[PDB]
């Protein structure tokens, strides 16, 4: 009889850090010799670099495939009155000096020495989109799902007011248009009160934003446990090649080099095979999220536990670091009420099996109720089809129907 | 990548500095990606030319509570 | 080119190490050879395992779009092609498949007036499928998708409650097929 609206927050990661890392200055820095060496044993380093190249590739296409979407940027209207809903949480604002809304403001600053990496041949790659692009992008898709509704993913923008995109939305998952323009103002105060809440859980709880955070950990420890490797002495007499070369003559620190290459560069191939191992699960969890927007945020979906749990209305999209998040507005129906129903009536010899919904009653009188709200109606022949007899139905019950041309005689 | 000109049409980007290509204010759907927002192209004479990029093509919609538009 | 190189020997042939070299030196040669090329060769089955791993997850993903889009009619937004698809057309590729996704795209858009509900004689009328807009002077029903002018009847709009409720209601009449036979 009652609804319960509420915001589900979903993180997905979608791309991480482009990281490019060094042959010569990695393994042995300002010397002549080791490079010399270095070139006999092998060509591994162009395949490293390579395999580090189309690992930046992928993850270039992954970001443009999750947020450059759409092929035209829409902008919001300056004076905002959507139904009165409180959407200055989720748009941008142009008090602040970025353009990120104040839920991606608390959304950023969740989320958190270099030089002494860089000096050891390991350098990271800035990504090709800035945080100013995706911000553009998520407000442009923020405009196209709030002016225009699901119109714009498929084909041009037709612009449609909220209540009645909201309408559109109810009318795909079997809710009638009476419930949201008899409640309009419960509507939305459970919406402002959801987004409210959710905010407050966002802002209390840190440790909601999770897997970014735990993928930025495990390239910081990756990285880290490349230095100490580096720092391994790989069972020479040194760690250093300076020492080797200062205390050694070159024909005898001839397998030494070895020594270390045979090792080094093994560690080298094991920090590629987990980036690759890395890149392959943040590509897969690129997909699903691409999927996910383009299925919730383009469009409504009936698959189930897909865009949130419960019935799915749209999803905003917020900008994330290293990823995107999700805020899924879905239905959830409270207020039961215990009914005593039949799965079918015959009023004169002819089952009369309805149209939408059961028949159900509340002890005296039978009525016509949808299946996620209780609307009682009377029953008629308009929402009731009459096939057969009521001879074969299992359960049937004695009641008389409702001839809108009776009283006409 | 990484190292300021200072230490080495000259201009410079969050990833680093580049020679060679001009920079121009004007913004195109780029081909050759460079960093940080910004690409690489050769557009007229020809010469390779630097700018931002274009987000999309702009388009504000009119928001009316009592007007829609049906194909 | 990986089999080419010296890999810390004297030489990058097994028939030069033999011809020169003693067995029982030579072990350590071979022994060298030997550590590097079974990891060179161990590299390169992780790295076709991890293309194959790459190549199912897409071969997968294209076993279901031929299932959801070939076979059926999906509703997923953007999952068959851009825009409203009907059915695609499977095709062969070299290591691999094409689709030929035939989609809907509408275009010619109008302006309209609109209005969420219309209430005759202190009931609203709310309707079934399609929405109520007006060029100016009439109202009519037309549904989303095309501009199709339709008269406003009571058989596309159910009777639920009055419109007191309701924002942004409108005054207008409707047509009762029952009218002209009496
Ligand atoms: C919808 O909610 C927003 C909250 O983000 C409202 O903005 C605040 O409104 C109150 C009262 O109107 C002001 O005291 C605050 O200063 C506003 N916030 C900021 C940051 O300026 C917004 O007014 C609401 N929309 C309505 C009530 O129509
Ligand atoms: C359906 O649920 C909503 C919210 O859960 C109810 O609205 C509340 O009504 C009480 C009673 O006056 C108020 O004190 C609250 O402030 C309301 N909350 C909101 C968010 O509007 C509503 O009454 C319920 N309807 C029925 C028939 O039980
Ligand atoms: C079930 O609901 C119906 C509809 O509200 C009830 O019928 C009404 O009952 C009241 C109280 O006796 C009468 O004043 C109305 O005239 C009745 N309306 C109709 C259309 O018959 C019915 O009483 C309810 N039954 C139970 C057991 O609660
Ligand atoms: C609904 O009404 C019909 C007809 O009045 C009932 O059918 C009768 O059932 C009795 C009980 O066995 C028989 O003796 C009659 O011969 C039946 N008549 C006909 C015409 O079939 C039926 O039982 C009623 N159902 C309920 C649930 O009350
Ligand atoms: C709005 O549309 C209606 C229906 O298409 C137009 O009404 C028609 O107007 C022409 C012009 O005189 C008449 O010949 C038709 O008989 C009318 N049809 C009906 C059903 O009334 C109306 O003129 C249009 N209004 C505007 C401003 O374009
Ligand atoms: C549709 O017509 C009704 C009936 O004339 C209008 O209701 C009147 O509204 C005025 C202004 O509030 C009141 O002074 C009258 O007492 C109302 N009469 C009745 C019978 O309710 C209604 O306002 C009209 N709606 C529109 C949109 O024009
Ligand atoms: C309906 O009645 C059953 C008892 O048979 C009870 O267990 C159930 O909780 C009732 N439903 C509601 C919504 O209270
Ligand atoms: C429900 O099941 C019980 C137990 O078998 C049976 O006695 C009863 O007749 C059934 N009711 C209906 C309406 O079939
Ligand atoms: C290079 O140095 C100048 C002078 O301080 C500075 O303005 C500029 O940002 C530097 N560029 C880079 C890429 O560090
Ligand atoms: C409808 O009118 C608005 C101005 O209110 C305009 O921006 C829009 O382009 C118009 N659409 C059509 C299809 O004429
Ligand atoms: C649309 O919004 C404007 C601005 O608040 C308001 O004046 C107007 O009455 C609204 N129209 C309807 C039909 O609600």
């Amino acid at each position: 009889t009652n609804f319960t609206i509420s915001v589900t927050t979903e993180i997905l990661p979608v791309s991480m850090t482009k990281t490019s890392v060094d042959c010569t200055m990695y393994i042995c820095g300002d010397s002549t010799e080791c490079s010399n060496l270095l070139l006999q044993y092998g060509s591994f380093c162009t395949q490293l670099k390579r395999a580090l190249t189309g690992i930046a590739v992928e993850q270039d296409k992954n970001t443009q495939e999750v947020f450059a979407q759409v092929k035209q940027i829409y902008k919001t209207p300056p004076i905002k009155y959507f139904g009165g809903f409180n959407f200055s949480q989720i748009l941008p604002d142009p008090s602040k000096p970025s353009k990120r809304s104040p839920i991606e403001d608390l959304l950023f600053n969740k989320v958190t020495l270099i030089c002494a990496q860089k000096f050891k041949g390991l350098t990271v790659l800035p990504p090709l989109l800035t945080d100013e692009m995706i911000a553009q992008y998520t407000s442009a898709l923020l405009a196209g799902t709030i002016t225009s509704g699901w119109t714009f993913g498929a084909g041009p923008a037709l612009q449609i007011p909220f209540p009645m995109q909201m309408a559109y939305r109810f009318n795909g998952i079997g809710v009638t248009q009476n419930v949201l323009y008899e409640n309009q103002k419960l509507i939305a105060n459970q919406f402002n009160s959801a987004i409210g809440k959710i905010q407050d859980s966002l802002s209390s709880t840190p440790s909601a934003l999770g897997k970014l955070q735990d993928v930025v950990n495990h390239n910081a420890q990756a990285l880290n446990t490349l230095v100490k490797q580096l720092s391994s002495k790989f069972g020479a007499i040194s760690s250093v090649l300076n020492d080797i070369f200062s205390r050694l003559d070159k024909c005898e620190a001839e397998v030494q080099i070895d020594r270390l290459i045979t090792g080094r560069l093994q560690s080298l191939q094991t920090y590629v095979t987990q980036q690759l191992i890395r890149a392959a699960e943040i590509r897969a969890s690129a997909n699903l999220a691409a999927t996910k927007m383009s299925e919730c945020v383009l469009g409504q979906s009936k698959r189930v536990d897909f865009c949130g749990k419960g019935y799915h209305l749209m999803s905003f999209p917020q900008s994330a670091p290293h990823g995107v998040v999700f805020l899924h507005v879905t239905y959830v129906p409270a207020q039961e009420k215990n009914f005593t129903t039949a799965p079918a009536i015959c009023h004169d010899g002819k089952a009369h099996f309805p149209r939408e919904g059961v028949f159900v009653s509340n002890g005296t009188h039978w009525f016509v109720t949808q299946r996620n709200f209780y609307e009682p109606q009377i029953i008629t022949t308009d929402n009731t089809f009459v096939s057969g007899n009521c001879d074969v139905v299992i359960g049937i019950v004695n009641n008389t129907v409702y001839d809108p041309l009776q009283p006409e005689l | 990548q990484g190292v300021n000109c200072t230490e080495v049409n000259v201009f410079q980007t969050r990833a680093g500095c580049l020679i060679g290509a001009e920079y121009v204010n004007n913004s195109y759907e780029c081909d050759i990606p460079i960093g940080a927002g910004i690409c690489a192209s050769y557009q007229t004479s020809q010469s390779i030319i630097a700018y931002t990029m274009s987000l999309g093509a702009e388009n504000s919609v009119a928001y009316s509570n009592n007007s829609i538009a049906i194909p």
